[PDB]
């Protein structure tokens, strides 16, 4: 409706409740108040739905030496590995099947 | 202009101001263009010449440079009409009749 | 209308006349960056990015 | 809190010994005008003056910025 | 969710999503040498060798400030060609820009370097802040390890752990523990977690509709005048 | 002469190759200790850096890194033109060579 | 040898041809290496900015002219133009044609000695377009392999033999010209594929071009020569002979 | 069999990263609701970067609103219905002058 | 496919006979706009409705025609 | 955590030594007054 | 590699003292009458063109 | 563990109070400390419908207190007649007019209706960002698939043996 009421009764009409209490505090919120600053431990919500990049291999090698294992992946990979990028990505199964049938022939 | 009303004596005080300044501005317009030319300056404005006489194209050329700030000069007259357009209607209202 | 004529003349039609953008090139070396660049990431645009 | 009110402290010490300890509680008018009148930290003490300063003066930095870069 | 309904959107007068050469007046023109008496023209073939000397001025320039950090010096690295691979990789048709889209790039990169140079751009001021409330968390881990006291993080690695074991020592009609199930099991243990600190209110409304703030206090009034300080 | 490593002020020191073999070692050891690097071990004389995981702007660090180690001034003409293993060995032979003829260092 | 020069250490060769979009100058030059937070001076003293544009572009310009000065000491530039322009001087106060007249020549005077200092520049576009053509120089050397060790260009100065050269014996071109406006260089390449170093001597002139007034190329290579050297063999490439190029074309003498 | 076995294993740590990224941006997005509600400073908060970002343009007087966007979709939605429609160019400094000029054998340099 | 089945039946979207001499809208909403009223936000919904399907969704074509 | 400054159970000597956020940025301008003695100077 | 991106279509002025030499000043401007006499041909053997010989008699 | 750096660089002229760099976000900070918090009411009612007489009260006593602080009111009424004639004639096409008359110049409504949609597409941001992860996730479990692939050669050689 276009008709609501008298303009000192106008603030009024903004609430509504998610509960039956009564009586009713009319003010409606606008915003959150945000009275200090603080440095949020919250992660930036900016990383959303970005692809498949650099900083992952990158990122991932800091993580993997944290561990013995990871020590010994990372080495291997960026040593024996005949590969152009670090963004491996794993569109056919030649390199797996290859490797099985040149291992169970014992 | 309404938010300079007290800032001064005169409430058009900055219309008067900027007026001037948008005159002698767009009056250098054309001559730092022709300093951005060049000695070769007339040949932008009016191209090759087509007498052998240096004496005569530099009538020529002197009335080619004269055009190209006549172009800007002359369209200050609109404004002149917009403002006697707007005075003569303040008159009429001014003047109105109320008794 | 006056007010259109001064700026469409004063500043638009007078620098029209009097100034140009060429359109040769001197340097041309992003068309083939970005040419290589894309048969670099041929496999990631393979996945549907 | 800034050092004037941090001053204030030092001077209204014993003055706050006797409003909050004493008269505070003690009973009927005396706690209520004891507890009217206590000392602490100031409820809605900020200073708007301050305040508008620091607003307009950073905005007119940013003007003082680009006008001045050029 | 919501989804623009307007189909000219990215429609200008040059082309559909066209910010490469919009579409003006005057329009580049070619110009015949036989005809052509003099030119002002500033165009130049110097900004494939401008962009090589600017990336090495950006990257030496704001390595002098890393400490020897060879890690942050690395991350750096990929934080400047993301930089420099712009024009790359844009949608953008940076080589169809309407006056040379090398020199644009070359001259707005360099107005960066200066910035860089006087170690005062913005990316620097945001390098030095993040570095540091990297390198105070990890020195916090590094004397927790130092006094053989378990981190925060390995009690909840260790705490994990055991939780995988028990889901799979009861999951025994199926054997396959996904990465969905492996995910749900560590966000359940991390809410439960985050909900136990005592952070500042994030989002706008708690579990009624009211907002979680200070201001949130209505009626009814329950609270007496504010008391003083003790001694 | 001096820069921070890992927090703390080492003094740098210059090479000075003047052979064959030992132009072609620092090289192998300059690409392989390049984070970016791929396949280390598969990188020999013949190794193209783009078969590495290299490109233009990578590059450019490791001539960085020569003139950190060896005190070059290598101009912004020269750098995109080093591409391969082999292009920095016979870069370095004709500084030296250079400066061996000359009295003085190639233009920068 | 390059006019315009700062304390730059990069990029001698196009110190005066790249157009930084700069809105003041950088606080320390190029750096060769990483340095020390320390090495550099934080907050840089007042009016810096206004002392790196007179260390930076004022100073290396007048190092220009204080290095050409001997090619815009003619009788034309040190006597005619100063001497007229005291003779409308002492009427300056009858009327102002008299200002004009007196300010022409010095304003005159200003741009020839501005061509005139200025390094010599060739068109480079057209010389590699040359060398790319010989089949005895691609063999070693291709651009995406090309490098330049060292780069010398300038003016030669007085006149020349006049005997190779009877032109500047003329009486009203050296009223104008105290120099010959040719130039003399080399180019220092190497071929980081092939591992070949050449030196690429080169020798210019203005020459008149398919008009009756204009030059047709104030840098013309009438001798353009070429020492190969590779790993065993030393080879020697004539591009362009002086006995057969000046049998051809004559030199321009620029006038004005 | 040791190569694909550090291969695959490597090449696992490289998208087991990018599920996390993915799965903790969802994890802190139950957090943030209804950016309506939210003042501008801490909507800038929750995407920390963008204030960095946002003095980068002021710094370099990148000034014009979305020229560096590769696609200034606020610059679409509020020229939907404007005269001689178009969006600023991609990186287009607000003092940058590519403007020429030639002197041809006709006038006004044609 | 029966969406577009029935966006192209001439049955499903096609005016009354007496359509063309009934009192007709001739605005969207926007010359005259309820400012101050708590559901001002829905009413701009509708306006923006209403202009996208006149142009079947296709503004360009409100962009050139007359206002 | 509970330890964390109450206006009102607050003691004397902890509101004359608290130094909070308002105190922060006084400390921050206090150095850019000291920096600034020989400009001012 | 710096010439392997350059456009060889700038080629078409030779622009040096801000003047395109590829200018057929024999057919078009003032310089285009082969009959001038010996004070006109040293007019402009010394400005070598006549947009600049045009400029200083502006002033002049 | 090995012993990180202690710290990193800590630049001399940089604070949160005092940034070096401008933005309007430090400018948006000093404004809402100076505005101050929203000051919510507690209250059932507003202030002003609560307190209408007493309102009215002040309202018309300010009123007369101008009013007979103002000698020469009627000098004041006559003064402004041609102003008010002359500013509403004149502005009356370009304000309300133009909504029934020659043309509409929906130009400011044109940057309503953009800010309305803008007010829509936020509040459904997460919506539409989860709708973009959906696809990228998909692609994610697509490459994680040939691990588990992998884990179980080792039993399919060992049980084929
Ligand atoms: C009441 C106020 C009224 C006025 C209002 C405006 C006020 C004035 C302000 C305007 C701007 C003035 C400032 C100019 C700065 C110039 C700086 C400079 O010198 O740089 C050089 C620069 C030239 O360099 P360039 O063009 O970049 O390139 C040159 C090539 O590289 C060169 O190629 P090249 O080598 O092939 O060329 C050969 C040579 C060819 O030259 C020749 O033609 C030769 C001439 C003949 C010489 C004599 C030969 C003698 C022969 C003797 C023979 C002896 C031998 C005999 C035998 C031998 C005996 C043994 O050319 C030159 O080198 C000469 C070019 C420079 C000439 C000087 C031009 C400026 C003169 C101004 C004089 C008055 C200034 C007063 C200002 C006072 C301060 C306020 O000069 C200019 O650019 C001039 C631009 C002028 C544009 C502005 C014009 C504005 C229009 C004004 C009139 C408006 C009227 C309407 C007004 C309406 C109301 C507003
Ligand atoms: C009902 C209306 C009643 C009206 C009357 C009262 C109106 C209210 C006035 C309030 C505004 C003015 C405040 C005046 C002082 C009041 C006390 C006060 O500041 O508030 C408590 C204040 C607490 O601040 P807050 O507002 O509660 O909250 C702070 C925020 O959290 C954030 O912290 P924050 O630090 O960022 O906040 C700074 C805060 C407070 O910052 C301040 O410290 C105030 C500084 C004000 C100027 C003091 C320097 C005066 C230099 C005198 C030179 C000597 C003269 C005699 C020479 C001897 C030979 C005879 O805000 C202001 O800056 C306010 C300044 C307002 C603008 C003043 C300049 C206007 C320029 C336009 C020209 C106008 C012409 C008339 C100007 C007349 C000037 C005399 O306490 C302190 O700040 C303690 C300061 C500790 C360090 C002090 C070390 C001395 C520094 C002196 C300056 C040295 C600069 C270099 C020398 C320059 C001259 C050569
Ligand atoms: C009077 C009061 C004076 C008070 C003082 C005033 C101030 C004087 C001092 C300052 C002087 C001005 C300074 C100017 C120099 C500044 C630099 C400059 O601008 O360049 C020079 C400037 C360049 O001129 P230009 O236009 O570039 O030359 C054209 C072409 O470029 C040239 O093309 P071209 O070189 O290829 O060939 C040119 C010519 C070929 O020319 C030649 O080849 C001839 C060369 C002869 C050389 C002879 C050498 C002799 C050497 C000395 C003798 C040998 C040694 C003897 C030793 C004896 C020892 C004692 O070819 C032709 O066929 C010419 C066309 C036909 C002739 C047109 C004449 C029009 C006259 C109209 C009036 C006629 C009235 C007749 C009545 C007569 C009785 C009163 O020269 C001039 O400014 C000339 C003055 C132009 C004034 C035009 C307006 C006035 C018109 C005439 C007045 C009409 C009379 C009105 C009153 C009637 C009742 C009396
Ligand atoms: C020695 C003896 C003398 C000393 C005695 C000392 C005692 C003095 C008595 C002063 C009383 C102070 C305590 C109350 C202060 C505020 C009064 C008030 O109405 O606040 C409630 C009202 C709403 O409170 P709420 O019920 O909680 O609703 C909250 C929602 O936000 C509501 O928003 P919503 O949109 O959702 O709902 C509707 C909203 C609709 O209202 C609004 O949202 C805005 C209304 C327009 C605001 C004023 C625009 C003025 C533009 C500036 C041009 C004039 C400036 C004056 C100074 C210029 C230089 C002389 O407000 C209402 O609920 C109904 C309207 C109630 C009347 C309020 C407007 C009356 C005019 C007040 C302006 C007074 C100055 C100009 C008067 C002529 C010059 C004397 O708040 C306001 O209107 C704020 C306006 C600015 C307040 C300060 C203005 C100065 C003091 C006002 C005194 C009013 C009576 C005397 C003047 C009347 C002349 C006709
Ligand atoms: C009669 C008494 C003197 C009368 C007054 C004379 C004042 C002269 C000084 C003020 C005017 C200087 C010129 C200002 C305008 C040009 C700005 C500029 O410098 O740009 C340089 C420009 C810089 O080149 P650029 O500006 O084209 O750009 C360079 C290109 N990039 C950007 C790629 C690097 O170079 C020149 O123009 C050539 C040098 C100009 C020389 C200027 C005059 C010097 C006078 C020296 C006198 C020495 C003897 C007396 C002193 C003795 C010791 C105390
Ligand atoms: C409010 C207080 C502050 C006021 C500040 C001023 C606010 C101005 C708001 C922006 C309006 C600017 C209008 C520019 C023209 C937009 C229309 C257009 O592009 O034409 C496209 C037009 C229209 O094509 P169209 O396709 O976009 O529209 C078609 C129209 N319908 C839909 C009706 C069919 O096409 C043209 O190419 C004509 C070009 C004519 C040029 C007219 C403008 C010339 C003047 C501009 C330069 C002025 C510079 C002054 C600087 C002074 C410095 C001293
Ligand atoms: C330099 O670049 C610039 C800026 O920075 C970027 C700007 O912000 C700005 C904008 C300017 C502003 C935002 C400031 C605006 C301030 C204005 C208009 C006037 C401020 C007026 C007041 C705050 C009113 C104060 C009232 C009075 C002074 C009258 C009563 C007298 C008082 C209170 C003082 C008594 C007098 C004395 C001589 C004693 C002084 C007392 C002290 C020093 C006590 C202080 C005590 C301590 C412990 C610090 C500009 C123009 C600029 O150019
Ligand atoms: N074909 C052209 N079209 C338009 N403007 C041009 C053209 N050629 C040159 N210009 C302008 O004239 C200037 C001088 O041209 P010039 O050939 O001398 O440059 P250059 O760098 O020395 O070329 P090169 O590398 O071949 O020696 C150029 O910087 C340019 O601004
Ligand atoms: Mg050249």
């Amino acid at each position: 409706t276009l008709q609501w009421g008298s303009l000192a009764e106008r603030p009024m009409v903004d609430r509504v409740m998610s509960t039956s209490t009564w009586p009713v505090p009319y003010y409606q919120r606008l915003f959150k108040a945000y009275p200090i600053r603080e440095k949020k431990d919250k992660m930036s919500l900016l990383l959303s739905d970005i692809d498949i990049d650099d900083t992952n291999w990158y990122q991932a090698k800091d993580f993997l030496r944290g561990s013995f294992r990871g020590r010994q992946i990372v080495d291997y990979v960026e040593n024996n590995i005949a590969s152009n990028t670090y963004i491996l990505i794993q569109q056919d199964v030649a390199n797996m099947a290859k490797a099985y049938v040149h291992d169970i022939c014992g | 202009h309404g938010w300079t009303s007290m800032l001064s004596h005169a409430v058009l005080l900055l219309s008067c101001y900027s007026i001037i300044i948008m005159f002698l501005f767009i009056l250098g317009m054309p001559t730092l263009l022709l300093y951005d030319f060049g000695i070769f300056f007339l040949a932008y404005l009016k191209g090759a010449g087509k007498y052998i006489s240096s004496v005569a194209e530099m009538m020529f050329d002197y009335t080619a440079c004269l055009v190209f700030y006549i172009r800007i000069l002359a369209q200050w007259i609109r404004v002149v009409l917009m403002v006697v357009t707007f005075i003569s209607l303040s008159h009429y209202v001014s003047d109105f009749d109320i008794t | 209308s006056q007010f259109v004529a001064f700026f469409a003349i004063v500043f638009w039609l007078f620098l029209f006349l009097y100034t140009f953008f060429i359109i040769e090139k001197h340097e041309d070396f992003f068309s083939k960056k970005r040419e290589e660049r894309k048969k670099k990431l041929k496999e990631l645009w393979n996945l549907k990015n | 809190m800034n050092p004037i009110q941090k001053a204030w402290l030092k001077i209204l010490e014993p003055v706050s010994y006797v409003i909050n300890e004493k008269m505070a509680k003690r009973t009927g008018i005396i706690g209520k005008l004891g507890r009217f009148f206590a000392i602490g930290p100031r409820e809605y003490g900020v200073h708007p003056i301050n305040r508008m300063f620091i607003f307009m003066n950073r905005k007119y930095m940013a003007f003082q910025a680009v006008a001045l870069h050029r | 969710g919501y989804k623009i309904r307007n189909k000219s959107i990215f429609w200008t007068r040059a082309g559909w999503k066209n910010n490469w050469h919009p579409k003006n007046f005057n329009a580049p023109r070619p110009s015949y040498g036989e005809f052509t008496m003099g030119i002002r023209c500033r165009n130049d073939h110097h900004s494939f060798l401008r962009y090589v000397q600017t990336y090495r001025n950006m990257s030496r320039h704001c390595k002098q400030y890393f400490l020897g950090d060879k890690q942050l010096e690395e991350t750096f690295i990929l934080g400047l060609r993301s930089l420099f691979l712009v024009p790359y990789d844009s949608q953008c048709l940076t080589d169809q820009i309407k006056h040379g889209g090398e020199r644009r790039f070359v001259d707005q990169l360099d107005r960066d370097f200066e910035l860089i140079s006087y170690n005062t751009h913005p990316y620097q001021l945001f390098t030095y802040t993040v570095r540091n409330e990297h390198l105070a968390w990890k020195n916090e881990q590094y004397e927790k390890i130092q006094k053989g006291e378990k981190t925060f993080e390995q009690e909840l690695l260790d705490y994990l752990d055991e939780q995988v074991l028990a889901e799979k020592a009861k999951l025994r009609d199926g054997q396959n523990f996904s990465i969905e199930r492996m995910t749900e099991i560590a966000l359940h243990v991390f809410r439960k977690a985050r909900a136990g600190k005592v952070r500042p209110a994030q989002d706008v409304r708690g579990p009624d509709g009211n907002v979680n703030d200070f201001l949130e206090q209505r009626r009814p009034f329950e609270h007496p005048n504010p008391t003083g300080v003790t001694h | 002469l001096t820069q921070y490593v890992e927090g703390q002020i080492v003094n740098r020191n210059q090479l000075t190759l003047k052979k064959q073999e030992d132009i072609e070692q620092y090289v192998l050891k300059l690409v392989r200790g390049y984070f970016r690097t791929t396949n280390k071990q598969g990188l020999n004389i013949n190794s193209v850096l783009q078969d590495h995981g290299l490109d233009e702007f990578d590059s450019i660090e490791l001539a960085m890194q020569v003139e950190e180690d060896l005190g070059y001034v290598i101009s912004a003409e020269t750098i995109p033109v080093l591409n391969k293993v082999k292009h920095f060995v016979n870069y370095i032979n004709h500084v030296e060579q250079f400066k061996a003829e000359n009295g003085k260092a190639p233009i920068a | 040898q390059m006019g315009f020069s700062s304390d730059n250490p990069y990029n001698k060769r196009w110190e005066y041809k790249w157009k930084h979009s700069y809105y003041t100058y950088p606080r320390d030059y190029e750096h060769t290496e990483v340095r020390k937070p320390q090495d550099s001076k934080d907050v840089p003293p007042i009016y810096f900015a206004y002392y790196k544009d007179f260390v930076d572009r004022w100073l290396p310009g007048m190092n220009m002219w204080w290095q050409r000065r001997h090619r815009i000491f003619d009788k034309f530039n040190v006597y005619f133009l100063p001497g007229m322009s005291l003779f409308f001087y002492q009427f300056a106060d009858l009327a102002l044609g008299f200002k004009i007249m007196a300010a022409f020549p010095l304003f005159l005077a200003y741009t020839r000695i501005r061509d005139k200092t200025l390094d010599p520049d060739f068109k480079e576009t057209y010389l590699r377009d040359m060398i790319y053509q010989n089949p005895e120089i691609t063999k070693y050397f291709n651009e995406e392999t090309i490098h330049v060790l060292d780069y010398e260009f300038e003016y030669l100065p007085g006149y020349l033999c006049p005997e190779k050269f009877p032109e500047y014996q003329n009486k009203t071109w050296q009223f104008f010209n105290t120099d010959t406006a040719q130039a003399e260089g080399f180019f220092k390449f190497g071929d980081v594929e092939s591992g070949a170093t050449m030196t690429l001597k080169f020798k210019t002139m203005p020459i008149p071009g398919k008009f009756r007034y204009q030059v047709g190329e104030p840098f013309y290579f009438y001798d353009l020569r070429a020492e190969i050297k590779c790993d065993g063999v030393y080879k020697e490439v004539v591009l362009v002979d002086e006995k057969e190029s000046l049998k051809k074309i004559r030199p321009f003498l620029f006038l004005i | 069999l040791d190569d694909i076995e550090n291969e695959l294993s490597f090449h696992a740590a490289i998208w087991l990263n990018a599920y996390a990224d993915y799965t903790m941006f969802l994890f802190e997005l139950e957090e943030y609701n209804d950016p309506n509600d939210y003042l501008m400073h801490e909507n800038f908060d929750f995407f920390r970067g963008l204030e960095t970002e946002l003095e980068e343009l002021t710094e370099t007087h990148n000034y014009i609103p979305g020229a560096k966007d590769d696609v200034n979709l606020r610059g679409y939605l509020a020229t939907q219905f404007a005269w001689g429609k178009k969006v600023i160019s991609f990186y287009r400094h607000p003092a940058d002058d590519f403007k020429c000029a030639k002197a041809t054998k006709n006038m006004l340099g044609r | 496919s029966l969406h577009e089945k029935m966006q192209t039946d001439y049955l499903w979207v096609k005016d009354h006979s007496q359509a063309d001499s009934w009192a007709k809208a001739r605005t969207h909403g926007y010359n005259y706009i309820a400012h101050t009223v708590p559901n001002k936000k829905e009413r701009y919904e509708m306006i923006w409705r209403s202009m996208g399907k006149s142009t079947d969704w296709e503004l360009e074509k409100f962009r050139l025609g007359k206002k | 955590p509970q330890l964390w400054p109450n206006p009102n159970k607050l003691r004397f000597a902890d509101l004359y030594k608290y130094q909070g956020v308002e105190m922060k940025k006084i400390n921050d301008s206090i150095k850019n007054y000291k920096a600034a003695k020989f400009y001012i100077g | 590699m710096w010439y392997k991106y350059f456009s060889k279509q700038s080629w078409n002025l030779r622009v040096w003292r801000k003047a395109n030499l590829k200018y057929n000043q024999d057919d078009f401007g003032m310089t285009q009458p082969k009959y001038i006499a010996r004070f006109g041909d040293f007019r402009f053997r010394l400005v070598r063109t006549e947009g600049a010989l045009r400029g200083c008699m502006f002033f002049v | 563990m090995k012993k990180p750096m202690a710290k990193a660089y800590e630049h001399p002229y940089n604070s949160e109070h005092h940034p070096l760099n401008f933005s309007a976000v430090k400018i948006a900070e000093t404004f809402h400390d100076f505005i101050g918090p929203e000051q919510v009411s507690p209250h059932y009612e507003s202030f002003a419908m609560s307190r209408k007489f007493l309102l009215t009260f002040w309202g018309g006593f300010f009123v007369l207190n101008f009013g007979m602080a103002t000698v020469d009111l009627n000098w004041i009424m006559k003064s402004t007649y041609i102003p008010w004639i002359f500013w509403f004639q004149l502005m009356y096409f370009y304000v309300e007019g133009k909504n029934s008359m020659f043309m509409p110049l929906l130009q400011r409504f044109y940057r309503r209706a953009a800010a309305n949609e803008i007010f829509t597409m936020e509040a459904f941001y997460h919506e539409n960002i989860e709708n973009k992860l959906r696809n990228l996730m998909r692609i994610t479990k697509g490459q994680l698939e040939y691990w588990d692939i992998h884990t179980s050669y080792g039993e399919i050689r060992a049980d084929s043996i």
